[PDB]
């Protein structure tokens, strides 16, 4: 992150013109001139439109019609790009082979629409991966809305960051990073045992780039502030001054001056405690003296250009009745299929299948009979559904599919709102292109898939007509629904006694047995204990967590009961973030209950959180029944609030735009944040370059004939890497990985194609930084492309909230989760952890003796060398807790078929583990290795004092994230949306249910854990024979 | 014997396990199972495409699922709501338990890798293997497909683009054609007929090039919709293995 986690113990695929990856050197194009000629120019490859118009005008005098031609700088070249649109390109600074050209051709005009900036925010285009446009004409009328209600957004933000011109800009673009809590964890307080630290301040002094320092002792609790005032009293001793000129000077220098990080843009602009803050909370840690660098005020907040905002192009009573007025039973009629793909081999027969779903659904599902030959996919009937049309409930749905089973003795699926982004219920002839099905799915329907017709018309295309009225059917207000539950909550009282289970309101003490909000989200309940939950809602305003157990209570298909649900979360106690979190995945699609959720948020998220939980709130906007929600809003507002936030905001909608389910929810989205998010657009274009020539470059490397040997292969990387306009475009920007760390020049002789089986990048940039290299770091990170990267991103996120976990419990075991940022369909960027090596690769090396002798001791052997004696002792103690943290993170996320390569250690002794891939199951390792390395002495280890010490802290370890048993429910739950193979339903989270014991008690589980470590099995491969194939 | 060795009891198996016994089954299916903190037992009754988890508890001798225990052998209560409805417990399901799932079906097994076995497992690879290779042929082509679509449109607008460099060069060279005879100019019509005839020629390879690609395009289409035909045939035999073959 920060140093390399190293402790110091003393102390639609792309490219470059269609059909072709690498245009040729040299090439002609055609120049279509605005006197109507056409002229031929021969072009270097990375030749800059400056220069070609240069040439082409000089050219033209020899060409008829050449006085008809204006001056040189009156034009402006046109073509068409490989996404098909007419590109005008104001930026004649581009190369050519970076104009993203179908054909090798320019077009001369001169430049019309003479709005010059609102074409220019063509980097918006850029930016999302789709010409901003192809949503002027989509005609969707919830789309159109959609780009223009979410400017509110925008302004709101644009605004909160005016609010005090240069300070408030300064916080969004350098927000403090910062833990959620100031409170110091005991054994992180005692590593002060004083209560405070010394810190080193970096000046640089007149022109001479000259580095003074200044090393004070402060309180760990001081604000940026205060330690500003302990410089200036250091510096001010040299120069005597009287007191009161003394207290004069502090008091009016203070808040002139600002503190930055050495080495990385991370800024301290806000007061909080110094010790809250993540980089000096992290030199605790890591024995690291905290290096910050003094800075004048105005330097940073004069290099701060902002101001532009404006509000974009797209800036322009009828016979309405209300739902449950409608007296009649709902019906749906199937008219015809335009065709399925079948031969005939056997008429197995095609029927359209249809529900009434809020995810669980409302209603018996029913078939349409059987009428078919084939040929003609024809039914003209209407399907009854035994739902009452009043009961309908808000977020109901239809979810229709043609398919295939087999009597003893599949095909195309497609959902669709019963009502609108308006209420409106859906009425008259409607047409749907229906959706392959996904690879691991046979259910005949698909009710957790997207809503809405297939963009794309060359599919099967199914023809429905609803019911019409006499007029708009309209679902009623709240002000209405409300009224309905006092009327029907009076009805209550006056009923006898009553027989039937969802019964009552005195209430008894019996009712200990609500302490089922203690169980998990998969605990699932009983019908008994569902009437139980219902009968006793009111009390339940006493136990707010409840509220998800009582959510599945509710009949969803009785509007007499969800109108009482309405009125209880109306007012319900706030939920902490965490719980609220449950309320935005698949099992609550109901609005009224995520605007409940949402409201949790809005109040009780800190920034430090939601950067967290940011992948999981991604993936839950897919779950929104309509483009305009809250979720949306309160996102995009944090996005727009904070520049670390929208980074990644970006990155993983980015991530996702090859998915064309997605794709629009998704652009329409990033073309709003684009369009607000100020200056940082040109530096994200700047990274989506960077990434679109390593893209290209490594599809080159991977298919177009580059499969020769790796000298080969490092042959044209070195030559492809020196041109001048990969030069441009991978040096100077800033990393994807973490927005703060500048990457400067590359350093050509450090980048290397790995001679894996998959052959990924590893790059090496310069920091650019003043007090970078000497304070800091040089910038190492992998490009891969090829495996999806989603897994390892998300086991990463889980290892980092594990870590948080027992950190703040006082249990501290240390892990690393190292950057991992998926940046589209099988494409990414890894963290390189400087200073590492893997088991093998230390097994590998002399062992103190020589050649590739090893045995299990060469670990152990290795890390004493390396801490040679006194600093020994830490490095022990590191590997002990690394090593318990990642043999309980492992087994309880069934991350199996680990091995030396897969395992790494550092220098100072911390253990870590890459390259997960696989997650539950689709286990528990403890090598003899790792075994010696806790404790020292021979074989005997497994019953010396530091391996039941080291037992104990996977036993407190366990127990910690089975308490939290909820958070990691919810985590897995909410990322059942996207299409990762070991999350489809949740039957796959079944497996964390398991492994954490959750159906026993917590000493049952303690046991079980126990068990299933003290079996373990453990030994390991050593010279002896076969440590390479592993045969006996 | 008795609850042990009912057709309805399955006990051993999990929640999941149920979920796929009792898919798209009618009304008034169940089983009972061991509950999963073990009163001891669970009754998974199907109503309007649900899978209802009903608790049976086991005090002092006496099942039922709420106070007024009034049957004693587990037996003796899944009996009685085979014969009754279950309205009396509860009137919103008046259902029946009309259908067990029976732990009869198709051979003792699951007690003792190819070892234990042979035939039509080895048939489920095989299939499973093409379903694999078809699915990814499948998925590529939709998007070879998909990237062809781009370039049609692309080919579109660059036909367009010529088209009225045409239009372009017909306005001003009309007026100078006939400003060159003037002067009795030709050869210098010659070389502004001769760009014409550079242009003309040049939309003729467009147009083709476009026109080659919409029949590889409709050739691919057809292609697709022959993967996916292949698909369907695989996909309802890949299943009727797994009902044969586990159990
Ligand atoms: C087993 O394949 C290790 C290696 O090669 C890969 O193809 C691969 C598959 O994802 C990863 C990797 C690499 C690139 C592997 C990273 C990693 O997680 C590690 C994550 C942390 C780290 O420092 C990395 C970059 C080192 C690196 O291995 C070395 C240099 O031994």
């Amino acid at each position: 992150s920060y140093y390399h986690h190293h402790h110091h113990h003393d102390y639609p695929s792309s490219g470059e013109l269609w059909g072709i990856h690498l245009m040729p050197p040299r090439i002609l194009v055609e120049c279509l001139l605005p006197n109507g000629m056409i002229v031929t120019l021969e072009c270097l490859r990375e030749a800059t439109l400056i220069t070609i118009k240069h040439e082409l005008f000089k050219e033209a005098r020899k060409y008829p019609l050449h006085q008809l031609l204006q001056d040189e700088s009156s034009y402006i070249f046109v073509s068409v790009t490989q996404e098909a649109e007419r590109e005008e390109f104001f930026d004649e600074t581009r190369r050519l082979c970076d104009l993203r050209l179908f054909q090798p051709f320019l077009k001369v005009i001169e430049p019309v629409g003479n709005r010059e900036e609102k074409i220019l925010n063509r980097e918006i285009g850029f930016a999302i991966g789709m010409p901003v446009c192809e949503f002027d004409m989509v005609k969707d009328p919830e789309v159109q809305d959609f780009r223009r209600n979410i400017l509110n957004v925008c302004k709101e933000a644009v605004d909160l960051r005016d609010l005090n011109s240069p300070h408030s800009r300064a916080m969004y673009v350098y927000p403090p990073n910062v833990e959620s809590s100031p409170e110091l964890p005991k054994h992180i307080y005692n590593k002060l045992d004083k209560g405070q630290i010394i810190v080193v301040i970096w000046v640089i002094v007149s022109p001479n780039n000259d580095k003074q320092k200044y090393t004070l002792k402060i309180n760990h609790d001081c604000v940026p502030e205060q330690v500003i005032a302990e410089a200036i009293r250091k510096k001010t001793r040299s120069m005597l001054l009287s007191s009161e000129q003394l207290k004069l000077c502090v008091l009016e220098y203070q808040g002139k001056y600002i503190l930055k990080v050495c080495g990385c843009d991370e800024y301290f602009l806000e007061k909080y405690p110094l010790s809250q803050y993540k980089y000096i909370r992290s030199c605790i840690m890591l024995g690291r003296m905290p290096n910050l660098m003094l800075m004048a005020k105005e330097s940073l907040y004069s290099q701060l250009p902002m101001d532009c905002f404006t509000m974009p192009s797209y800036s322009r009573e009828t016979s309405t009745k209300s739902l449950w007025v409608i007296n009649s039973a709902l019906r749906i009629k199937i008219l015809c299929a335009t065709y399925v793909n079948v031969n005939i081999r056997d008429i197995d027969k095609i029927y359209v299948r249809t529900g009434i779903y809020h995810g669980g659904e409302p209603l018996c599902d029913n078939v349409n009979t059987q009428r078919v030959p084939c040929s003609n996919p024809r039914w003209n009937e209407w399907l009854n559904y035994d739902i009452y049309i009043p009961d309908l409930p808000r977020a109901a749905r239809l979810c229709l599919s043609i398919c295939s089973v087999k009597g003893r003795k599949p095909l195309a699926w497609g959902n669709i709102n019963l009502f609108d982004y308006t209420d409106t219920l859906v009425s008259g002839k409607m047409a749907l292109n229906l959706w392959p099905v996904p690879h691991g799915l046979e259910d005949l329907l698909n009710p957790i898939g997207v809503t809405g017709s297939n963009p794309n018309k060359e599919t099967p295309c199914l023809e429905l007509e609803f019911d019409w009225f006499s007029s708009v059917v309209k679902f009623p207000d709240m002000s209405v629904i409300e009224e309905h539950a006092n009327w029907s909550v009076s009805r209550e009282a006056g009923f006898s006694y009553s027989h039937a289970g969802l019964s009552n309101r005195r209430e008894n003490d019996k009712e200990q047995l609500k302490a089922i909000s203690t169980r998990d989200p998969l605990s699932e309940i009983t019908e008994q204990e569902k009437d139980f939950l219902w009968s006793h809602r009111h009390y339940c305003v006493t136990i707010p967590e409840i509220l998800p157990k009582l959510l599945l209570s509710v009949k969803w298909n009785s509007r007499d009961e969800v109108a009482q649900m309405y009125c209880l979360v109306k007012d319900w106690p706030p939920i902490k973030p965490e719980q609220a979190m449950e309320l935005l995945d698949c099992n609550y699609p109901d609005p009224m209950v995520r605007g409940f959720a949402v409201r949790c948020l809005e109040k009780y998220l800190t920034d430090d959180k939601l950067s967290q939980y940011l992948i999981q709130l991604v993936q839950v906007l897919k779950y929104e029944q309509y483009l305009d929600n809250l979720l949306v809003r309160f996102l995009l507002k944090k996005a727009l609030t904070n520049q670390r936030i929208g980074h990644f905001f970006f990155w993983h909608l980015k991530s996702e735009m090859h998915n064309k389910t997605v794709s629009q929810r998704f652009g329409l989205l990033l073309e709003s944040y684009c369009r607000a998010c100020g200056m940082y657009l040109k530096h994200l274009n700047r990274q989506v370059e960077a990434m679109e020539k390593l893209i290209n470059l490594t599809d080159i490397l991977k298919q177009e004939k580059k499969d020769e040997t790796q000298k080969v292969q490092m042959k044209f990387l070195v030559e492809q890497m020196r041109r001048p306009d990969f030069m441009d475009a991978l040096q100077g920007f800033l990393s994807p990985l973490n927005p703060a760390h500048q990457l400067g020049n590359l350093r050509l002789e450090e980048c290397r194609i790995m001679s894996s089986a998959k052959r990924p990048l590893w790059l090496n940039w310069e920091n650019p930084d003043i007090m970078s290299e000497l304070l800091f770091q040089n910038n190492e990170i992998i490009f891969k492309n090829g495996d999806d990267l989603r897994q390892d991103m998300l086991t990463l996120q889980i290892i980092r909230i594990m870590e948080n976990i027992w950190q703040n419990q006082g249990l501290d075991l240390r892990m690393l989760p190292y950057g991992c940022l998926s940046i589209g369909d099988c494409v990414g960027l890894i963290e390189v952890v400087r200073n590492s090596h893997t088991i093998m690769q230390i097994q590998c090396k002399g062992g103190l003796k020589g050649a590739l002798q090893f045995n299990s001791h060469t670990l152990h052997q290795w890390l004493k060398d390396k801490n040679k004696g006194e600093i020994y002792d830490a490095a022990i103690d590191l590997f002990t807790r690394s090593c318990a943290g990642y043999c309980v993170a492992t087994f309880i996320l069934g991350i199996g078929d680990r091995h030396n390569s897969n395992i790494m250690v550092k220098d100072d002794g911390q253990l870590f583990h890459i390259d997960f891939g696989h997650f539950l199951d689709h286990p528990f390792v403890l090598t003899q290795d790792f075994l010696i390395v806790i404790s020292k002495g021979a074989q005997e280890c497994t019953k010396t004092r530091e391996f039941e010490r080291f037992q104990e802290m996977c036993y407190k370890a366990y127990l910690a994230i089975r308490q939290h048993a909820n958070l990691f429910i919810n985590l897995f739950s909410m990322m059942l949306g996207s299409g990762m193979p070991e999350l489809q339903s949740f039957d796959d989270i079944a497996y964390i249910r398991k492994t954490l014991a959750l159906d026993k008690t917590e000493q049952e589980a303690l046991e079980y854990f126990m068990k299933q470590m003290n079996d373990a099995r453990h030994g390991g491969w050593t010279t002896k024979m076969d440590w390479i194939f592993h045969t006996i | 014997m008795s609850l042990q060795n009912a057709e309805w009891y399955w006990g051993d198996i999990s929640r999941e396990e149920v979920n796929e016994k009792l898919r798209d089954t009618a009304d008034g299916t169940f089983l009972v199972r061991d509950a999963s903190t073990k009163g001891d037992y669970t009754l998974t009754l199907r109503k309007g495409g649900n899978n209802k988890l009903i608790k049976i508890f086991h005090r002092d001798g006496k099942y039922g699922f709420s106070d007024p225990l009034t049957f004693s052998s587990v037996v003796e209560l899944i009996n009685h709501y085979r014969n009754e409805s279950l309205a009396q417990y509860n009137p919103k399901l008046d259902v029946k338990l009309l259908y067990p799932v029976s732990k009869y079906q198709q051979q003792v097994v699951k007690e003792d890798e190819a070892v234990g076995k042979h035939e039509y497992n080895t048939q489920f690879q095989e299939k499973s293997r093409e379903y694999d290779r078809l699915y990814e042929e499948y998925t590529r082509t939709s998007q070879e497909i998909q990237m062809k679509r781009t370039a049609i449109e692309a080919f579109n607008e660059t036909i367009k683009i010529f088209e009225e460099q045409c239009q372009t060069q017909e306005r001003y060279s009309k007026e100078y054609i006939e400003k060159f005879k003037r002067e009795g100019n030709e050869k210098e019509i010659q070389r502004i007929m001769h760009n014409y005839d550079k242009l003309k020629s040049r939309i003729s390879e467009i147009i083709d090039s476009r026109r080659r690609l919409e029949e590889d395009l409709k050739k691919q289409a057809a292609e697709y919709r022959e993967i996916d035909k292949r698909m369907n045939s695989i996909k309802p035999d890949l299943i009727q293995l797994r009902k044969t073959r586990d159990q």
